[PDB]
RNA sequence: UAGAGGUACUUAUUUCCAAACUUCGAACCUCCUUGUUAGGCAUUUACCUAACUGGAAAUGCUUAAAUGAAUUAGCGUUACAAGUGGGCUCUGACCGGUAAGCGGUCAUGGCGAAAUGGGAUGAACCAUACGUCUGAAUAAGGUGCCGAAAUGUACUAUCACUGAUACCAUAAAGGGAGUCCAUGUAUAUACUAGGGCCCCGAAAAUGAAUGGCGCAUAUAGUACUACCGAUCUCAG
């Protein structure tokens, strides 16, 4: 089954991806990391609501599996699939490894085979977005306070002042959009730089 | 106790640029010796100015106009707390700006549990008794004020004549 | 005088800085970096609350 | 406490190790000279006195 | 059965307890260097005694 | 001791200007010069939801 | 699994930089040697004949022998207790004219010419020496711009 | 990871990564130099050069001018021989392991072989490393009583069968119109950005341990003086 997410917390090695060396891996239990309107825009959705992880530790491919239902079963049960984008990111690449043990050889040829995927935050690390309507804004909330509860330690839910994905206020994106030095790719904004 | 100081500082003259700018710090600190590191400290943080390529010009020790009386003294600081960072507006009622600002820091150090180390003032000044928004400092500018010293001590008049033993019993009465 | 001129004028009158200096051992001997004391052995202070002149410049 | 090195690398030697009258005596007779005349003959000779059997080789004609 | 491998915990105590700097007697190095040079070299001073 | 009574004078001289009632409301205009801006609001962030 | 081998534990020593691949220019093969000179070895890894060992990379030494393409060099490794000299033999696409003493006989060069003019003139010498950055002297500075840094309320910025 | 633009690929992007990826690249390290340096003169060579009144190298002569960073310090060399070849460990860096008072390395320090004082008690942590004595003033650490020394002065919090000083002798995620302080808005009042202290979350076997007694302004923070206190320091 697993192990206790308790014995894989805190970050005792070098980080131990997937690669010609370590073989014998299982995949993550994640797949889709985005649902939601994924086909939408910057003007459309301007209003944005994160998760922000206030500890340096492992996350699990198991709680972010868990997060991203909680989170879309809420967002479909209030609203029902139109305005909301939500989105993940963090993606496990760190391999765990075990001992076995199940006479026995215990700590001898202790090295151990792989058995999960993993992905290693950072202190202020975004683990969850909400993209969404100034209508639905009360909802994202919501929906993240219920996804926090999946993560281990402890975790603030933030409405972020940047519109969209973007890396812009509300007040900078209309001088680049009145400037015309942005431009508009179908998803998210690519910026003009006059080159 | 704390003297608020005045320092100015600058960079040294390269052959690009002689006479730069320098720059002053308001800072609060014992003696003229720690008010230079308290420059050196908020200089290297914010305008990007080190010890190792700077002068500092004059320490100016700010002395009050008038101790005689009483001010009263807004006090915007940040505080820093694990995880979180909060800003504060708290203001006292005192003879001077460091007495003000002495007093702050045992009240974070009481209240919130934060020392000196974590705490960054943003702005003390003087303030009116108009402009002033805080009740319980307010009801100390109205006239007529009373208040009774419920609960006297009992500490010796000089230290030569104390005693621990008493024929009559102590009242400890606001009386 | 030259401070008080000119403050009269504009300027600061910044000092000459320290030439040399006094440097008194307060700590004792044991549980010390080598380098550490190498170089209190440099400037003659082996004991505990030993003194002397040291002349200031880059290398001091 | 104090911070030095207490040991003794080179001991030399000061006076002869003979039990001699002789060798001892005259020893002291260009040990007094290596003092009071302060000369570095009279000094060579004063030490060369000292050293044992071996270092006083002999010196053939 | 199982004791240690190595240690370096104090190999830097004794190596200072004496880091002794060897010198070189001299920086020619005659069963080294050319022999078409030093062959030459010989008559050199052979030649000039004389 | 002739020469540190008169270096303990020019000393003490100086303390004459620092404590003037002239000179002191001079350092204390510099320092309620030096001071900042007022600010409006506290809080970590602002937050502002213009419509585009 | 520790090896013990000749060219082992450089993967990056003898890697070729960075748009630095190919043989060298033939200026190189030009260039002359003496014995006393004092010559860095740094390595190209691209001439595989007469390279020296790993550890003899960005290491100062004196030459002794020269040959016909390769350059005998004195080197002072430091072994265990005790600094004992080393006698390489290197090639010269490996050798270069080291500037540890460019200093010194500008230096000497220097005070030579200082010595002799003193006298032509004569006149009276001071005397050069090297000092190390000293304490200031007392000066007076007007500036005409003055800040005045404070530190600004904290805001989030995400 | 996930869209848009072209004819599954592909041109620009985007979410997010690598101990056995690198187009950039620190800190900390490492190695060489710092007194003799410039010449000029003419012998030697079977070597080098097309050639010698050249080169290369070593032998002497000599023309000039000086001892040309800091701080410290006498330096060099040989012989004979003991014990040892089970180590352990604080603070950081690290490999394996769920983790261990676990196993294996690295750097300085400590113990082993180091007393004394302090942490009630302790090999390892802090101060400090010691002849026999007599004083003074201190360090670490302390000053209700046991216990030598202020229940010190000035300023903020706290009611709980509860709290109480590094290493250290355990407590988390998550809650609270308890109280104090507090951010932004709306109309004395409603809605909350939060922060401390306190409470809940919090269950084991002999009767039980902030060291004990006990305290509730002897609990939790902050600032400034006085004072006790080591075989250190200083004086004899």
């Amino acid at each position: 089954g697993r192990r206790p997410a308790r014995c894989y917390r805190y970050i005792g090695n070098k980080p131990y991806p997937k690669s010609r060396f370590c073989r014998g891996v299982p995949d993550p239990r994640i797949i889709r990391y985005e649902t939601g309107t994924k086909t939408a825009h910057a003007k459309e959705l301007p209003i944005c609501c994160r998760l922000i992880l206030l500890e340096h530790e492992c996350v699990s491919s198991e709680a972010l599996e868990a997060a991203r239902v909680s989170s879309n079963r809420y967002m479909m049960k209030t609203m029902g699939k139109d305005g909301y984008h939500i989105k993940i990111n963090l993606h496990p690449f760190h391999v765990l490894r075990i001992n076995k043990m199940l006479l026995q050889t215990g700590m001898r040829h202790a090295f151990g085979k792989p058995e999960g995927l993993v992905a290693r935050a950072n202190y202020n690390s975004q683990i969850m977005t909400i993209r969404t309507t100034s209508a639905g804004l009360k909802h994202a909330l919501e929906a993240l306070r219920r996804a926090s509860f999946k993560f281990p330690g402890h975790s603030r839910v933030v409405i972020s002042n940047k519109v969209g994905f973007t890396p812009y206020t509300f007040e900078q994106f209309k001088e680049l959009q009145a400037n015309g030095q942005i431009v508009d790719c179908g998803n998210h904004v690519k910026r003009v730089y006059r080159r | 106790s704390l003297k608020q100081y005045l320092v100015i500082g600058r960079p040294y003259p390269t052959k690009e640029i002689p006479n730069p700018p320098a720059v002053r710090v308001q800072v609060f600190a014992p003696d003229e010796v720690i008010a230079k590191s308290k420059f050196w400290t908020v200089a290297q943080r914010i305008a990007r100015l080190k010890k190792a390529h700077g002068e500092v010009l004059a320490v100016k020790h700010v002395i009050e106009p008038e101790p005689t009386r009483v001010k009263n003294y807004g006090v915007w600081l940040s505080y820093r707390s694990t995880r979180n960072h909060h800003n504060v507006y708290k203001e006292y009622r005192d003879t001077t700006t460091e007495g003000a600002a002495t007093k702050m820091l045992a009240e974070l150090a009481g209240t919130h549990d934060v020392s000196a180390d974590n705490i960054s003032i943003i702005k003390i000044a003087e303030v009116a008794d108009k402009d002033l928004v805080h009740k319980n400092i307010s009801q100390f500018t109205h006239e007529n004020i009373k208040f009774p010293m419920l609960k006297q001590s009992i500490r010796a008049p000089t230290a030569s004549a104390r005693k621990v033993f008493a024929a009559t019993r102590p009242t400890v009465c606001g009386f | 005088d030259a401070e008080n001129k000119a403050t009269a004028e504009g300027a600061f009158y910044v000092p000459a800085e320290a030439k040399f200096a006094f440097v008194i051992r307060t700590k004792g001997t044991n549980k010390l970096h080598p380098d550490v004391r190498k170089i209190l052995h440099l400037f003659r202070l082996n004991q505990k609350h030993n003194a002397i002149f040291v002349r200031l410049n880059k290398a001091t | 406490g104090v911070d030095l090195d207490h040991r003794v690398p080179r001991k030399q030697r000061q006076e002869p190790k003979t039990a001699d009258a002789q060798m001892k005596m005259l020893h002291n007779l260009y040990a007094f000279l290596a003092r009071r005349t302060g000369n570095d003959f009279n000094a060579k000779i004063a030490h060369r006195l000292c050293i044992s059997r071996t270092n006083r080789r002999p010196y053939s004609l | 059965a199982k004791r240690s491998n190595t240690s370096a915990h104090n190999r830097s105590h004794q190596h200072h307890r004496n880091i002794h700097k060897c010198v070189v007697k001299k920086l020619w190095f005659e069963k080294g260097m050319n022999a078409k040079f030093l062959r030459n070299a010989r008559y050199a001073k052979a030649g000039q005694n004389k | 001791q002739k020469a540190l009574k008169e270096v303990a004078e020019l000393r003490a001289a100086q303390e004459a200007k620092r404590t003037s009632p002239e000179v002191v409301k001079a350092v204390f205009a510099e320092a309620v010069a030096a001071q900042p801006a007022t600010p409006d609001n506290m809080s970590t962030q602002i937050i502002n939801h213009i419509p585009l | 699994g520790h090896t013990e081998g000749l060219r082992h534990a450089t993967r990056y020593l003898f890697a070729r930089k960075f748009r630095k691949h190919g043989a060298p220019a033939p200026s190189i093969t030009l260039r002359t040697f003496r014995i006393g000179d004092i010559v860095d070895i740094k390595v190209n890894g691209a001439l595989h004949s007469g390279m020296p060992n790993r550890v003899y990379h960005g290491a100062t030494g004196i030459v002794w022998n020269v040959s016909p393409h390769a350059v005998g060099i004195l080197v002072k490794r430091r072994v265990n207790n005790h600094i004992a000299p080393k006698r390489i033999y290197v090639r010269t696409e490996h050798v270069f004219p080291s500037k540890s003493k460019n200093d010194f006989v500008a230096r000497c060069q220097a005070n030579l010419k200082a010595h002799e003019e003193a006298k032509k003139a004569g006149t009276k010498i001071a005397l050069p020496k090297r000092l190390p950055a000293q304490p200031r002297a007392s000066h007076v500075v007007k500036p005409e711009l003055i800040q005045t840094i404070t530190d600004a309320p904290f805001r989030e910025n995400w």
